[PDB]
DNA sequence: GGGGGGGGGGGGGGGGGGGGGTTTTTGGGGGGGGGG
DNA sequence: CCCCCCCCCCACCCCCCCCCCCCCCCCCCCCCC
């Protein structure tokens, strides 16, 4: 059996399967004729297909299992037919795509075994590492200054191919067979884009005390910069082996492994329970239809960790920073930061952790970190040297991979000073600046930290000053937002609530298991919630209006004139414009500034 | 080791008389002798070291030749598309069209002028029967494509993550602030070698990072008479360029969120080094280009071309002063927004 | 008796083969400074 | 004044080179004019 003769069957095979599923053709066209346009207009589509596997097998069960398990000699044919029909399509390679039903092929970096190579699988796993991008040469046409022909030269690796055709040893001509001399001609030369990414396995599949696994992904073309490091991510691509794993007898020692990798076809990020989620429009419909029911902060707010008794006003303050207010830009590029910053510090035992964990939970885009796992450039950034090229690169940290999004901080007052020090930026300038190992740079970092901490003492103690119960400076405690105190205050009412709200809690019972099995008043979902936050983020920019200004001034010369700053009256904005978030509302109204003042004085008092 | 070989919309003989065509006859007419031939003029007085080729006179060249009818085979998307083949041509036909000089410069104080006297007079004793030199030594300017005004690739200025390896070979403008810049150091162009046992000098262009440095005399002067003379390098006959290494990283509003800000080197060379200080925010026109060290993944960089920054008085003083209430009013400016 | 030709040695050139090519975290000791 | 804390410093192609082989050149010897 030689592969070059069932070529032509394969095909005309796959061809057949695009005439039959029409939606590729159409997809095919839909790619031509908007790239035509925008190619005249004067923002490209990919030359790439993702086909329903689905379909495939529906079709010809054979050619679909010769895709999943020999993939080598079933790609090129199914994306020579691909290009073939993108050619009979009316005025360069296309690529193809997988989705669906992948059965055993579906794994992850620890799962993925030496028996899975050469074929087609997917792995679940989260980004890290990901390589500079490089253009990696892959022809290269050289005109013969004297002769007048243009030359050209093909070019191979082990990446660039899913067979292992013979190597070229990356040099450029400089002389005809007759020796005339050559002049490489760049523009007509074709390079493509090449990016290396490590995909670690998921922390909550690892089994008991083992490590995550990883392995090494290879994105070409328009895949690169598909995700950034902190990314889940499923990806689909053909695993393989590659170099002489020390079979070069220049290499003496014995028991040294052959390096592997996934040649990526396919790259979808993740969030289910994926990172955007589509909204229909029922959702639309739904959406506008629960904003104007006329409690519905209270609502939402409610629907906030259904888990957690009591903490209202941390909750509905959670829901507006969740739904940041909008940044401002301003001349000379000055900056009015959108965040909302929330310090929970209080008792042991006031869910303070639980909540973190939540928003963790919740929000679109949430990195964790804790005050004595973080190191201060472990949360900024750190500079390390890219194996793949020998530069000192920089690696981000945990306020960077949250920007526009969230960082949760759990035992805040554990750090170290030297890490608080690195707060600072973040909080006051949305932003880090580097200027060491001869980088000298800064860095977006703009995102809602939560935080919570504990007092220096054990407890809070009422006798005493915030200054002198809470360990953090004034120069970094008037950076937040909203600062809430909380205590385990005893109470026989409350304690009863609590109690059978607990345990209630710890009765639950998850579908389908059995009584005592081990795991493997209205409120909307949290799918439901999540949807509605990312449209709120998305599609209303709520602008501030004279009839709240009147309330907001009214409140915040109130509030002051009895801790109070000149930052205090920003907040009441921010906190007025999330709420107005929260009511889809293109404007901040009266209602704003009524309840953003109402929050804000429950923080400072203890309303 | 032969080499395939293929068709392509393009011939260099058409272009290069194209090319030379219009640095004959364009001008700025609408302003109301040829631009290109009197900015030679001043090349050949020595007066100017830089020849700006405009991208915009190359379209309005070519907007003429079409309403007169001729096809002009789009220069401008040619000379965008493979820029760096375009300046030995343009640098060809000017080393063939510029005229003499107009202005007497004390001629004889040049040393290239002065060593390459010597070689022609031995050679017209050889020729007696008793190119002259690599063109790139007599060559004094420098050559530069200044890309196209917004009125189409060299005209955007993209970011530095969207130069994707699609872009290598074309003259494009990149926008970004320069996060260091290197001292300014001289690179060959033309080594020069006198040889001790036959005085006659021999020269050796350099294209690239790398070369190695020639010893046997390879001069007929020696090798008709077998003498394996040495060849010695000499500085002050060897042209170097001015060189200056740059990096330009993307700005804070065109990294995407939550990546890091990438950036790219500058090479720039001749009349435009140090038209770059670190913390510049400028659009760069440059050709971008690989360098090989990885195996086939490439070292780039920006040839630079063109740049564009983004950012009487003991008289004038005297407005505010006669304007007045100069103590307050100075003092009511220092940050007049706080009240 | 000197010059040419033949034969042998010695040197040089060319070709072919081969081998080489820094910051970030953690722990420990010692020194310095602050609070009761 | 004493003790504890906390701060600091430290750990696969291309060039150079070497060896081998072949031819040519130069000297010496012998013969011929
Ligand atoms: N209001 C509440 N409703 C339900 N469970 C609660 C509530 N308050 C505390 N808990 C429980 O208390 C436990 C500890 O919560 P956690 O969030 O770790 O407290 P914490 O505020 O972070 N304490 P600490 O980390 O010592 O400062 C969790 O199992 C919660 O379920
Ligand atoms: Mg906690
Ligand atoms: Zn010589």
């Amino acid at each position: 059996f030689a592969p070059d003769a069932v070529f032509g069957d394969r095909v005309r095979r796959f061809q057949e399967f695009l005439d039959t599923f029409t939606s590729y053709r159409d997809s095919v066209r839909s790619i031509q004729v908007y790239n035509s346009n925008n190619a005249a207009n004067y923002n490209i589509l990919p030359h790439r297909i993702i086909i329903s596997l689905d379909d495939l097998r529906e079709f010809d069960r054979s050619f679909w299992s010769g895709i999943l398990v020999e993939p080598a000699y079933f790609i090129p044919p199914a994306e020579k037919a691909l290009t073939d029909l993108a050619d009979s399509m009316d005025d360069h390679p296309w690529k193809l795509s997988f989705k669906g039903s992948f059965g055993a092929h579906a794994l992850s970096p620890r799962t993925l075994t030496a028996q899975h190579l050469n074929k087609l699988v997917s792995v679940e796993g989260i980004v890290t590492k990901t390589s500079l991008v490089r253009p990696k040469l892959i022809r290269s046409v050289h005109y013969a200054a004297k002769t007048g022909r243009f030359h050209y030269r093909d070019y191979t690796d082990a990446t660039t191919t899913l067979t292992t055709r013979i190597p070229t040893p990356a040099i450029y001509p400089t002389e005809d067979t007759e020796g005339n001399k050559l002049t490489t001609e760049y523009g007509y030369s074709t390079f493509i884009d090449h990016q290396r990414i490590t995909v670690q396995e998921m922390p909550e599949m690892a089994p008991a005390g083992q490590l995550p696994r990883s392995i090494d992904v290879i994105l070409d073309d328009d895949l690169v910069d598909k995700t950034k490091p902190g990314d889940r991510v499923n990806v689909v691509g053909v695993f393989k082996s590659l170099g002489a794993g020390g079979m070069n007898q220049s290499n003496s020692n014995t028991l040294i492994g052959f390096k592997t990798l996934i040649l990526g076809n396919t790259v979808y990020p993740l969030h289910a329970r994926a990172a955007r989620q589509m909204l229909t429009d029922f959702d639309i419909r739904n959406i506008n239809k629960l904003s104007k029911k006329k409690d519905i902060f209270d609502i939402l707010s409610q629907s906030l960790a259904p888990s957690i008794y009591g903490h209202d006003h941390i909750k509905k303050a959670i829901l507006l920073m969740l739904m940041g207010g909008v940044e401002k830009n301003l001349e000379n590029g000055s900056h009015l930061r959108g965040d909302i910053n929330i310090l929970m510090v209080g008792d042991p035992s006031t869910a303070k952790s639980q909540l973190l964990r939540f928003v963790l939970n919740t929000a679109s885009l949430a990195i964790a970190t804790t005050g004595r796992g973080s190191s201060g450039v472990g949360l900024t950034a750190a500079v390390t040297t890219d194996r793949e090229t020998g530069e000192r690169r920089l690696e981000a940290g945990a306020m960077v991979l949250a920007d526009r999004g969230v960082v949760c901080i759990d035992e805040f007052d554990k750090m170290t000073d030297v890490d608080r020090v690195a707060i600072h930026e973040v909080m006051e300038q949305q932003t880090v600046t580097i200027a060491k190992a001869g980088i000298h740079t800064t860095l977006n970092a703009r995102c809602s930290v939560i935080a919570a901490a504990n007092p220096v003492f054990g407890q809070y103690d009422v006798n005493r000053d915030p200054h002198q119960n809470i360990a953090l400076p004034d120069s970094l405690l008037s950076r937040f937002d909203l600062l809430f105190v909380v205590t385990d205050d005893i109470n026989e009412i409350r304690d009863r609530s609590i109690s059978e709200h607990v345990l209630r809690t710890h009765r639950y019972l998850p579908p389908g298991y059995l009584e005592g099995e081990p795991v493997r008043p209205k409120l909307v979902t949290i799918p439901f919630l999540r949807k509605y936050v990312q449209y709120a983020k998305e599609r209303v920019i709520p602008q501030l209006t004279q009839e709240a200004i009147n309330v907001i001034v009214k409140n915040y010369t109130d509030l002051r004139n009895d801790p109070i700053t000149a930052r205090t009256l920003e907040t009441l904005i921010r906190l007025a414009t999330a709420h107005a978030k929260v009511r889809l509302s293109k404007t901040v109204n009266k209602v704003d500034a009524k309840v953003a003042a109402n929050l804000l004085r429950f923080a400072l008092l203890g309303e | 080791a032969a080499l395939p070989s293929i068709q392509l919309p393009v011939d260099y003989n058409n272009l290069f008389n194209e090319i030379t065509d219009f640095l004959v006859t364009f001008k700025q007419d609408t302003l109301s002798g040829p631009k290109y031939m009197a900015m030679l003029q001043k090349v050949a007085n020595r007066e100017l070291n830089s020849v700006i080729i405009d991208l915009d006179d190359i379209l309005q060249y070519q907007n003429e030749k079409f309403l007169q009818g001729t096809q002009a085979d789009d220069l401008v998307s040619a000379i965008q598309q493979n820029a760096n083949h375009f300046t030995e041509l343009f640098c060809r036909a000017i080393d063939n069209n510029m005229p003499l000089p107009t202005k007497e410069i004390d001629y004889k104080d040049d040393v290239l002028d002065v060593i390459l006297n010597q070689r022609r007079l031995r050679n017209e004793r050889m020729l007696s029967d008793r190119e002259l030199f690599p063109p790139n030594l007599t060559r004094r300017y420098f050559l530069y494509f200044k890309p196209l005004s917004q009125n189409a690739i060299s005209s955007k200025p993209l970011s530095v993550r969207q130069i994707k390896g699609d872009f290598l070979g074309q003259l494009i403008t990149v926008r970004g602030i320069i996060t260091r810049v290197s001292d300014v150091k001289p690179a060959v162009e033309v080594i020069a070698y006198t040889c001790d046992q036959c005085g006659y000098e021999v020269f050796q262009e350099v294209n690239s990072r790398t070369f190695t440095p020639l010893s046997e005399c390879t001069s007929e002067e020696c090798s008709q008479n077998q003498t394996k003379g040495q060849l010695f390098m000499s500085t002050r006959a060897s042209k170097f360029s001015a060189f200056q290494e740059c990096k330009i990283q993307e700005l804070s509003q065109q990294v995407p969120v939550g990546h890091i800000p990438r950036s790219l080197n500058i090479h720039v060379n001749g009349t435009l080094v140090r038209s770059l200080s670190p913390g510049d925010i400028v659009d760069v026109t440059g050709i971008f280009l690989p360098a090989p060290y990885a195996g086939l993944l490439t070292e780039t960089y920006l040839e630079a071309q063109f740049v564009r920054q983004h950012k009487d008085v003991e008289e004038r003083v005297m407005e505010l002063i006669t304007s007045g209430d100069v103590y307050n009013r100075l003092a009511k400016s220092i940050a007049p927004e706080i009240y």
